[PDB]
């Protein structure tokens, strides 16, 4: 019944920053509001309840405020451990709901991706399928677009993407896109290209190969 | 709250 | 030490049933209401059900009411979730959580157990080479594509762990077939393509499939 909306969905900041996350409830819940932190591969952990009451062991740089419908989680000075995903949760009734979560990621300078394209191996072609892979390496920000073209024919719905978490050393992202074609369709066409668009690129960059050549 | 006895909660 | 140990998860077929367990130690299990909370991969948190300290009160979220049943055995310090008529929408990590303040929020969680609702069958991956291009004085990229395996996970290392810098192993993606696929990639100097050999070591324990694939310039 009660919808919890968090904002922003993603937040970019650096160590030493003051950051604020907002949580809006579609209905009055007084101060019955809890905040949770979740690191990758870890169960969530309670930070506050009653909007503002810290759990033992939670650094006091965390603090919550608000009443009724709008609530704020504040971090006075961001520390390395604080980069994670944050959820709010109401307990105005038994039937609790969470916000969709706010991920706090590391801000850095723009970095354009290095683009590589890989043809299908001959080992794979012997099986009846061909996978064409396009690699976007060490870029920032996370937003990037990959277009596949086979003999100038735009491919739509037959590729899948995967993105890494922020690198632990340089805080960049990497993306891998795979184009799936049948072995027969792969043999009927010559030019295989993936075109990449990204803030760090003055114009889109295209990497391509000619089958067998 | 390990010290809270749920058998002695007068709010129930 | 306070801990909540969960078990009973794994792959289950749609329409079938499954019981999750969560065993408590280091605190008085019998004085706390206990919850189940789930999180689907890549998604947020969702509360499932609660049971009072002496089992008198049980509540469920809409999507599971009538299919899931929660219970407990205080003499064993154990919490149960009986899941019936399982659907693809029930795939998630299932956490048990203590209601330390008796207020429908969660101050202590177990580390969760994964439940995968699928009809796909256990299958080891094919490991194909992503060979470096001939048009690569500076930096070159190579990898290996591990295709069509189930269930998760697979592990990937390079040169039996000796090569970790520049390594990106991507999250698996689920194909319409029901099988997973992932790519592992590393960037190396182009000047080292004729000298240094590059082996990606794939291990898919569910099928006992271990593959060492050399990735060479074609």
């Amino acid at each position: 019944d009660i919808q919890m909306t968090q904002s922003p969905s993603t937040l970019s900041a650096s160590v030493g920053d003051r950051v604020a996350i907002t949580c809006r409830a579609s209905q009055s819940i007084s101060r019955w509001l809890a905040w949770y932190q979740q690191q990758p591969g870890k169960a969530p952990k309670l930070l506050m309840s009653g909007a503002s009451v810290l759990e033992s062991g939670v650094p006091s740089r965390f603090s919550g405020s608000g009443s009724g419908t709008e609530f704020t989680l504040t971090i006075s000075s961001l520390q390395p451990d604080d980069f994670a995903t944050y959820y709010c949760q109401h307990y105005n009734s038994y039937f609790v709901t969470f916000g969709q979560g706010t991920k706090v990621e590391i801000k850095r300078t723009v970095a354009a991706p290095s683009v590589f394209i890989f043809p299908p191996s001959d080992e794979q072609l012997k099986s009846g399928t061909a996978s064409v892979v396009c690699l976007l390496n060490n870029f920032y920000p996370r937003e990037a677009k990959v277009q596949w073209k086979v003999d100038n024919a735009l491919q739509s719905g037959n590729s899948q993407e995967s993105v890494t978490e922020q690198d632990s050393k340089d805080s960049t992202y990497s993306l891998s896109s795979t184009l799936t074609l049948s072995k027969a369709d792969y043999e009927k066409h010559k030019v295989y290209a993936c075109e990449v668009t990204h803030q760090g690129l003055s114009s889109p960059v295209t990497k391509s190969f000619n089958r067998g050549e | 709250n390990p010290n809270a006895n749920p058998n002695a909660n007068p709010n129930a | 030490q306070m801990q909540l140990v969960e078990s009973g998860g794994g792959v289950v077929q749609p329409g079938r049933s499954l019981r999750l367990s969560c065993t408590a130690s280091g605190f008085t299990f019998s004085t706390y209401a206990m919850h189940w909370v789930r999180q689907s991969p890549g998604q947020g948190l969702q509360w499932v059900a609660v049971i009072s300290y002496h089992s008198t009160n049980k509540y469920y979220e809409d999507s599971v009411r009538g299919r899931f049943t929660i219970s407990r055995d205080n003499s064993k310090n154990t919490l149960y979730l009986q899941m019936n008529s399982l659907r693809a929408e029930d795939t998630a990590v299932y956490y048990c959580a203590r209601d330390g303040y008796s207020s429908s929020f969660f101050d202590f969680w177990g580390q969760g157990t994964l439940v995968t609702v699928s009809s796909a069958s256990t299958k080891g991956p094919s490991v194909f080479p992503l060979a470096p291009s001939s048009k690569s004085g500076g930096t070159a990229a190579l990898g290996c594509l591990v295709k069509d395996y189930f269930p998760e996970p697979v592990t990937v290392s390079w040169n039996s762990g000796a090569l970790t810098s520049g390594v990106h192993t991507f999250p698996a993606v689920l194909q319409s077939s029901g099988l997973y696929s992932l790519s592992s990639v590393v960037t190396v100097p182009s000047s080292s393509l004729g000298t240094q050999t590059y082996i990606c070591n794939v291990n898919h324990k569910p099928s006992n499939t271990k593959v060492d694939k050399k990735v060479e310039p074609k």
